[PDB]
């Protein structure tokens, strides 16, 4: 289901695309996983610990 | 010739939209296209120069905290609204713009007093919204040109003026491919073509010539290789008001500063001829007159004078 | 709000408290930043009494961790709402759902 | 802690705001010992003031 | 770990194979220019202390 | 004051040997660092004019994997002493030189014709050995003028021994980017380049030659 939902966007199956480095526009050797992921900010904040 | 390149030029410009373009350049050599390429999206994305809103006083407000009556968003929220209200400024450096509404409906950028010098590229930005009938807002907006990205935290001010954090840049986004030119008679030569995203403020094509006029300027580097004393101390000793003999015996010691003398011992100044203990005394007072003793140490003295 | 759920967010959200949930049915006659004003259905009414709910949102208020707790409308001029429908958000929602 | 891959062996990343607390007498000293401050009071006030 | 391994590894027809090569500086030119692969099996010109 | 930025101010040059150096350059505003040692590495490895060594005809081979008798090492060993020849050609962009040489020794670069034109960076260069009394050596070197490095396979007589050709005079370069700070600003780039060359120019010659190659791309849109 997650591979006909890709399809149905217009995206590789794998999950997996090609990427340049910044630094030096060279494309990386190997296919990358790119994505969304959820994150969250945490209550241990480097004020309170220094 | 084996030493002639072909210098590329700016062949066309597609306007896809009033946000998007496309830059083509024409003909590259075997593998100037990427070189060119990498450098250009760094320069762009990195130093182009634009306007944007850095204060927002509004009347009835005090800080951002807080709410304004009759209006649907707070000031948070206003204050994000105006952090992506894109400003062409045509003479200046710096402009105060004026909003003034009432009634219920949207307040958008199209309120915004008209300014000669001032061109509004979306007049269809959204501010805020007014929800009742006797509801009126009323902003003055301080907008200025630079590059980069500035918060607010790190450059007093009365109470009712809000900071807004700079965004400068007016390049949203760069994307470049290389491709085969069908030049006239030959088939090892390049084309580039730059795709450019930003908010309108500027042209494309002025945006490259920065660019490249960045460039050119931090190889010209390359191109031509080659390789405090406090002030007290820096008065003379006449400055103190020394008796007659005490001048003497310092003047006998060949001491012309106080830097000079703060650094003698009192042992050293006890074994001096003609130098009592009343003097040495006297002179210990004056300096102490002005917070200072004997027995100082100084690294590099004299202070190259 | 997550984008890749359960679909436990918005039951999560509703039973917390953290949000401003009608009481009863009508029209949402006053909306501001920080109150709410719904004139509830004629069906809806007790004898005698003058048919408003009045909601009043908790803004910038401190918490027991030094944290903000901050509620915003939902909800524009003039739409109707239900019995149980979402009219302002409280922190870490969005449009009635868990967004962490 | 963080890591820093910049890094040689013999070395470790230490802010400055941690620092100019930890060596503050030092400070002091090599204040007074260059001219820039003549008494204790002005080498404290200018560390206070982080000119 | 991971890099010293990936580029110490060999592929059996990989671009450049079979080309020999004056000495380490040479590799890393043709690495780098895009000429040959990391995995390509080469001869080298070694010289060694003991 | 937004069409200003920060210029190197000292720039540091470490001459490791007559055909090695570093060169230090600082400050730079942040990420510029990496587009110039890119940009300058980029045009030093694969587009640089220079004189190399394209092909070679000796009379008692015929290919590649042939024997000759009397010389130490194989064919292929004195293609690579070929490859590694550093040369200069004023004249024209294609010279031809003949190698005739008996004995028994070190046959090094000092015993070919010598030709106004050309020149021999390293005479000390060794080509072969020969070891048998009666032995003689005699062949062909042809050498032309182009940019970068051209693999032997791409280009893929009888006796003709196709060699590497390595136009470009870099041996190799490098670079990297370190922090630096103005008294205020402390989020600057500092850049560091190592390079070596084959003994036909100098170090700081090539980065002059590279600066101004890629100066001279841009003369169009520079205002």
């Amino acid at each position: 289901e997650i591979k006909e939902l890709l399809k149905l966007g217009d995206l590789p199956t794998s999950g997996q695309i090609r990427l340049y480095d910044g630094r030096t526009g060279e494309q990386f050797e190997r296919p990358v996983t790119v994505g969304y992921m959820y994150m969250l900010k945490l209550n241990h904040l480097v004020d309170d610990k220094m | 010739s084996v030493t002639e390149f072909l210098k590329p030029r700016l062949v066309d410009i597609e306007q896809v939209s009033s946000t998007h373009a496309k830059v083509t350049l024409e003909p590259l050599e075997r593998g100037f296209g990427h070189t060119l390429g990498n450098a250009l999206r760094r320069i762009l994305l990195s130093s182009m120069p634009g306007c944007a809103v850095t204060e927002v006083e509004i009347d009835g407000v005090l800080h951002e905290y807080s709410t304004k009556e009759g209006v649907q968003e707070d000031i948070l929220e206003i204050l994000l609204n105006l952090k992506g209200l894109a400003v062409r400024v045509q003479g200046k450096d710096e402009v105060i713009l004026t909003l003034n509404k009432s009634g219920i409906g949207p307040v958008t950028a199209a309120d915004i007093t008209h300014d000669g010098d001032v061109e509004i590229v979306k007049p269809q930005h959204v501010i805020c919204h007014l929800t009742d009938e006797n509801a009126s807002i009323s902003m003055r907006i301080k907008v200025q040109r630079g590059r980069g990205y500035v918060p607010a935290s790190t450059r007093e001010r009365p109470i009712g003026r809000l900071l807004v954090d700079a965004c400068y840049s007016p390049v949203e986004r760069i994307a470049y491919n290389v491709e085969a030119a069908r030049v006239e008679q030959r088939t090892d030569l390049d084309k580039l073509v730059i795709e450019m995203e930003t908010n309108g403020t500027i042209d494309p094509e002025e945006a490259i010539r920065r660019a490249a006029t960045i460039l050119a300027e931090q190889l010209e580097a390359f191109v031509d290789l080659r390789d405090e004393f406090d002030p007290i101390l820096l008065r003379p000793v006449d400055d103190l008001e020394l008796t007659v003999r005490s001048a003497n015996c310092l003047k006998a010691e060949a001491i012309h500063y106080i830097g000079d003398l703060v650094q003698r011992t009192e042992v050293e100044l006890l074994k001096t001829p003609n130098l009592g203990k009343k003097s040495l005394t006297e002179i210990k007072d004056v300096l102490a007159s002005r917070g200072l003793s004997l027995g100082m140490r100084l690294e590099n003295w004299p202070p190259a004078s | 709000k997550p984008l890749v759920g359960t679909g436990m967010e918005r039951a999560v959200a509703v039973d917390s408290g953290v949000t401003a949930v009608a009481k009863r049915g009508g029209v949402v006659q006053y909306v501001d930043a920080s109150r709410i004003v719904i004139k509830v259905n004629e069906d809806e009414m007790y004898p005698g009494e003058a048919g408003i709910d009045i909601y009043n949102l908790t803004k910038y208020t401190r918490s027991n961790q030094n944290t903000c707790i901050n509620q915003m409308p939902c909800v524009s001029l003039g739409e109707p709402v239900e019995r149980g429908d979402v009219l302002a958000d409280g922190p870490s929602t969005d449009l009635g759902e868990l967004a962490l | 802690i963080t890591v820093g891959p910049y890094l040689r062996l013999h070395q470790c990343g230490l802010p400055k705001k941690m620092a100019l607390e930890l060596f503050k007498p030092f400070i002091y000293g090599k204040l007074e010992l260059r001219g820039l401050a003549t008494t204790i009071k002005a080498a404290k006030k200018m560390v206070e003031r982080e000119e | 770990v991971l890099g010293l391994y990936y580029m110490t590894r060999d592929c059996v027809n990989a671009k450049g194979e079979g080309m020999v090569l004056t000495g380490p500086k040479e590799a890393e030119r043709l690495y780098r220019s895009g000429l040959a692969s990391l995995h390509a099996r080469v001869k080298v010109r070694i010289t060694e202390y003991e």
